[PDB]
RNA sequence: UCAGUCAAUCUACGCAGAGUGAAUCGGUCCCUAAGGAAACCCCGAAAGGGCUGCCGUCCGAUGGGUACACGAAAGUGACGA
RNA sequence: UAUUCCUCAAUGACCGAUAGCGUACAAGUACCGUGAGGGAAAGGUGAAAAGAACCCUAUGACGGGAGUGCAAUAGAGAACCU
RNA sequence: UCCAUGGAUCUCCGAUCGGGAAACCGUAUCCAAGCUCCGUGGCUAGUCUGCGCUCUUUGGACUUUGAAAACUUAGCGAACU
């Protein structure tokens, strides 16, 4: 969907259009910590866990029927 | 011939950036003047 | 300019606005100094109301006028304090030093001078501290002794000094051993 | 309860938009579009838990939205993130699903313009990137 | 480099080229030399020692020469008194006679709370003032708080004081006392002490060097 | 059943530099062999140099 | 239709869609230089200026680093033509 | 008693698109400058879009007929009253 | 659809938890109290008691005041003419 912006919003610095050592980031959540040697360690307690129950045999549906039944 | 504008993004942000203007009393008046005028680009 | 109001705002924000009744507000309005002090170094010393002045310097024959200033006679001194038993390093004008001479010392000057005339938040702090220590001293009494007790206690102190010296030397030599 | 983990999600809302692959049989990887604040671990765990995929690796890249400028007026679309997911076993897509046949028939309109040896494999793994 | 200086006595400093803290030139015709490192030299020589001159080296920072030198030497019954000859009470030293607090809130209480700590006192930091005892200084005195009911006369040796004769201190500061009120807010065989000194004329390796102290 | 232990995060408190840990005074206690002259630098088996430079040479 | 030193079917031109895959590449991260700034202290009609250390903090590559954390009276990292 | 970053109502021998605020129109925009800063242009079809089906000649109708409409040189694609 | 009142959700900078090339990065604050679930230790073993964290409620510890046109009161204060 096309939406209107200001033409002055092109001046905000982004790492795609910056020198090679510019870092901004995209507000992702962190999962670990930086090392002193330029690496990274992923702490497994900070990873998201998803609780998705079993959907097989469920009787409800995305839409509700609109057949003429009663006032 | 070598012209006068030789671009460098880090130099531009270090001289006319938001936190470079916010650091001294003259630049804070510049920011107030720009906002009062109504400029779209308040800082460089 | 409105120094009384800007000091009263800080004092209210420190002490809590709920703590003060309107009569206490009315009384506190008449202790916070409302003087005209602009220069920075007069808020850090005891100047007794002297300030800088900017005026004209006028030539003798031509009458030509150019700007100049008169500064107060600021000197850095150490003044002795009776309840702290020690010196206080201040930057006083000679006018303040002469007022101290008339009052009878820096402590007596701080007691005698009211709150509005202290001109300074540090002046209020120092007057408050000296008044609290003098109120502490106001509830104490000393008892003197007869010369026979003088001699007895002198002998006791000699005994304890020589015993402490002997025990300290013995402990040092045994720790060496 | 809360002792199970620090980050437990009961109502996920990560939007995943699948891109139509080139071939219908022997699919070894597929691409998708999502919001820029998604992570490789989030995409892999949502795809494993919600749909039942057997995910091997996830590779991401950022894209800028499309823009149009007409001298002062600027209109634009939102930024997105593209992800490549590699499967452990090949999958397939039936032709009878809408709009697969229309996509293939419109794609072939734009592009109009034997010696097998011993021990030669047929369906080899076709994975790009690093 | 042929002979790197000893790494325990080498410091790094830049060049000023005659420019002060403001960045402007104050000393003219300087700048653009060769790179130098600073050597640390013992210019005091206050420690009395004996040494052996090891080597004579080159110092670019000064006109003379320096020399590396290793150094080869260097429960009793207390007199409880119940008799007092007189009581003096400091009740006019405040200058205004008033009662003692433990209630309306007063100006003095407001100024005490506004300047008090973030979260009796006649001891530890400052102790008893000398003024109290000024009419007669060489007399043993016992300070005590004044009680509403008449107190006891028993005085041990620990409770009696006398400024000797030594005292007939430190010094506070007018503007920096509030912060301080606010809480304060031979070695082993493989080692050898060495120093750098300014070498004299006719001083080569293997010689003796003395530092002498007052006698 | 992993008895192995996870890696730990570095702490962010300020750390003292080695120049301030040296005792004060004029004297420096250097390594001394009692028949040999005093060397200014004593590298051992773990003193490696120019690692980034060798990386660049290999890349070229 | 505009632009291209064209009357252009073509195009870096208009419309629509697509395209950039990293433990190792380049950064982020750690460490500092020249330099900048806070705190403490010093000075100043105001605004502000100095000071970065004797016990002292945060940034700053054009340089030094690539599979835990804490401590150091151990070595070093460490260098010219 | 002083002033209007503001709100509500009213008035004008005030202006009427080179005028009135820099801006009646998506303007502190486009554009110029390293930066502080400077700074535009551009209103109107018809009562209602009924905005010209169809035919002929050109690569292509914006042309010549036909038709809508009081009127078609009232036939336009940020522009068509005189 | 719409209106009135009350609710649920309510990203980021300016900006104030620290750093900063504004719209980015890193962040379980700290300490007492009393409660369901949890695991482990110890007794002569039955309505037996004693140790912990995580998350929850109520307090108190550190600090985050803060913008704004003209008017007002003060400080310093020109030159063209
Ligand atoms: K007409
Ligand atoms: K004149
Ligand atoms: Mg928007
Ligand atoms: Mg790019
Ligand atoms: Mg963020
Ligand atoms: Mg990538
Ligand atoms: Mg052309
Ligand atoms: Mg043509
Ligand atoms: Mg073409
Ligand atoms: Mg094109
Ligand atoms: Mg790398
Ligand atoms: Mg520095
Ligand atoms: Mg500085
Ligand atoms: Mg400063
Ligand atoms: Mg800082
Ligand atoms: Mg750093
Ligand atoms: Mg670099
Ligand atoms: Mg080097
Ligand atoms: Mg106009
Ligand atoms: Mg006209
Ligand atoms: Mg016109
Ligand atoms: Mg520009
Ligand atoms: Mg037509
Ligand atoms: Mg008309
Ligand atoms: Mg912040
Ligand atoms: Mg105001």
């Amino acid at each position: 969907s096309f939406r209107r912006k200001r033409a002055s919003s092109l001046d905000i610095l982004s790492p795609k259009r910056a020198p090679r050592d510019f870092y901004k980031g995209k507000n992702c959540k962190p999962t670990g910590f930086h090392t002193k040697k330029g690496g990274y360690v992923v702490q497994p307690d900070k990873l998201p866990n998803y609780v998705i129950p079993d959907l097989t045999g469920f009787k409800l549906k995305p839409y509700v029927s609109q057949c003429p039944i009663e006032v | 011939p070598k012209r006068t504008f030789q671009p460098s993004t880090i130099r531009r942000k270090r001289n006319h950036g938001f936190f470079a203007r916010k650091a001294t009393k003259g630049g804070r008046r510049v920011i107030a003047r720009r906002i009062a005028k109504g400029r779209h680009r308040v800082t460089a | 300019a409105f120094r009384g109001k800007e000091m009263m705002k800080k004092l209210v924000k420190k002490v809590g606005a709920e703590n003060i009744t309107p009569e206490l507000k009315e009384k506190l309005k008449a202790c916070v100094p409302d003087t005209k002090v602009v220069m920075g170094r007069a808020k850090r010393g005891l100047y007794a109301g002297r300030h800088i002045q900017y005026g004209n310097r006028v030539s003798e024959d031509g009458g030509n006028k150019s700007r100049r200033c008169w500064k107060p006679n600021v000197q850095e001194k150490r003044l002795f304090s009776y309840i702290f038993d020690s010196h206080i390093k201040v930057k006083v004008t000679t006018h303040a030093l002469r007022c101290i001479d008339k009052a009878g010392g820096i402590d007596e000057y701080l007691l005698k001078t009211p709150y509005q005339k202290m001109d300074t938040e540090m002046g209020l702090y120092w007057k408050t501290k000296v008044e609290a220590r003098y109120a502490e001293l106001g509830q104490m009494e000393v008892a003197f002794f007869n010369p026979e007790d003088e001699a007895k206690l002198e002998q006791g102190f000699k005994d304890l000094n020589i015993a402490k010296k002997d025990a300290r030397r013995e402990a040092r030599r045994t720790f060496r051993k | 309860g809360s002792r199970l983990g620090r980050r437990v999600v009961h109502f996920a809302n990560l939007p995943i938009k699948l891109l139509m692959p080139t071939k219908l049989t022997n699919i070894h990887e597929f691409a998708l579009r999502t919001i820029p604040s998604a992570t490789k671990i989030e995409i892999k765990r949502v795809l494993e838990s919600l749909y039942g995929f057997e995910v091997e690796k996830v590779n991401t890249l950022n894209m800028d939205g499309k823009k149009k400028k007409r001298g002062g007026l600027l209109i634009a679309k939102a930024d997105y993130k593209k992800a490549y997911v590699t499967l452990k076993n090949p999958l397939s897509i039936s032709g009878d699903l809408f709009p697969v046949k229309f996509i293939e028939e419109d794609r072939k309109s734009k592009v109009k313009g034997k010696k097998s040896h011993w021990l030669d494999q047929k369906e080899r793994r076709e994975v790009g990137g690093y | 480099g042929r002979a790197r200086a000893l790494r325990q006595f080498t410091l790094s400093t830049g060049k000023s080229a005659g420019r002060n803290s403001s960045g402007r030139i104050t000393v003219f015709h300087r700048g653009g030399g060769s790179k130098r490192l600073l050597r640390r030299i013992d210019l005091k020589r206050s420690t009395s020692s004996m040494g052996i001159v090891e080597s004579i080296e080159y110092d670019p920072n000064r006109s003379s020469q320096i020399a590396l030198v290793r150094w080869i030497k260097g429960k009793i019954l207390e007199p409880t008194t119940n008799t007092i000859s007189g009581l003096f009470s400091f009740s006019f030293l405040p200058g205004k006679v008033d009662k003692r607090k433990v209630t309306k809130t007063l100006v003095k209480d407001v100024f005490f709370s506004a300047f008090s700590s973030p979260k009796l006192a006649f001891a530890s930091s400052f102790d008893f003032p000398r003024i109290p005892v000024a009419g007669v200084s060489t007399a043993f005195f016992a300070p005590r708080m004044r009680q509403k009911v008449r107190g006891k006369s028993t005085f041990s040796l620990y409770e009696v004081q006398k400024w000797r004769t030594h005292s007939i201190k430190a010094g506070l500061s007018w503007q920096s006392f509030r912060r301080q009120d606010t809480l304060g807010l031979a070695c082993k065989v493989d080692r050898a002490p060495v120093t750098y000194i300014i070498a004299s004329h006719q001083l080569e390796a293997g010689k003796m060097v003395m530092n002498c102290d007052w006698s | 059943t992993d008895t192995r232990l996870p890696k730990r995060r570095p702490m962010a408190h300020p750390k003292k530099k080695r120049f301030k840990l040296k005792p004060p005074g004029p004297y420096a206690y250097v390594q001394y062999t009692p028949g040999e002259p005093i060397a200014s630098n004593n590298p051992n088996k773990g003193s490696v140099k120019r690692r980034n430079a060798k990386k660049r040479i290999g890349q070229r």
